[PDB]
């Protein structure tokens, strides 16, 4: 049960409340079905942007100090 | 070889460290440095000697209170390794080293001397994993003051 929010909104659960019958009730989850392969496939169109933004490259050799924590054992 | 040497150029008085000047000529500098103390304690005897000879048998100084005798044993004990000390630098010794020296970087500023044996260094990959003072965090340089001529 992934796209949990997403979901629960396109079924209108933030304002209303759902029919209190297992028949429209479940046809009204299987509605939904469609959207969530278009808004799953919009959220994988995302241009990329430089890695080295907010992350140190890890493979740097400058790390290959493998420096440890100093201590104070109180 | 750990020795901070203390140059004069000209005005100037610079530093260097012995581990910025070749093996070959580090040797010939230690081979100095562990002829002082030779020279040290040698002269040390002799005028540890000569004041003995002095107190004793010149019926003068011997006609007087041992605490003065034995003062004078001792300023002239360690007074005949200075002198002594003078010597071997004065006279061919803290010019040889200065002509050691030459070739080697020096620097205005004893502080500003590196022990080329402290530095930090890394085993570059990109040149078959030779030593490298430039290591990926290195920013700008070293930038001496100047090579010693003498």
């Amino acid at each position: 049960m992934d796209n949990y929010f997403t979901a629960i909104t396109l079924l209108g659960l933030r304002d209303q409340n759902l029919p209190p019958f297992k028949d429209a009730r479940l046809q009204r989850y299987k509605s939904i079905k469609k959207m969530i392969d278009l808004i799953e496939t919009t959220t994988k169109l995302a241009p990329p942007m430089p890695v080295e933004l907010f992350m140190l490259n890890p493979t740097d050799p400058e790390w290959d100090d493998d420096m440890t924590y100093p201590t104070i054992t109180h | 070889s750990n020795i901070f040497l203390e140059l004069q150029d000209g005005d100037k008085t610079v530093y260097t460290h012995t581990s910025l000047i070749e093996e070959s000529k580090q040797e010939q500098i230690q081979a100095i440095y562990d002829k002082v103390p030779q020279w040290t304690n040698g002269g040390r005897f002799l005028g540890f000697w000569l004041s003995m000879e002095a107190v004793n048998r010149v019926q003068s100084v011997a006609k007087l209170p041992i605490y003065y005798r034995a003062g004078i044993v001792a300023t002239s004990t360690l007074l005949g390794g200075l002198v002594s000390s003078l010597v071997f630098w004065k006279s061919g010794n803290e010019n040889q080293v200065a002509k050691l020296a030459n070739g080697a970087p020096v620097y205005l500023k004893k502080w500003e001397v590196p022990e080329l044996s402290k530095l930090y260094f890394f085993l570059d990959d990109d040149n078959n994993f030779k030593p490298s003072l430039n290591h990926h965090a290195v920013t700008q340089g070293r930038q001496y003051y100047k090579i010693y001529q003498h």
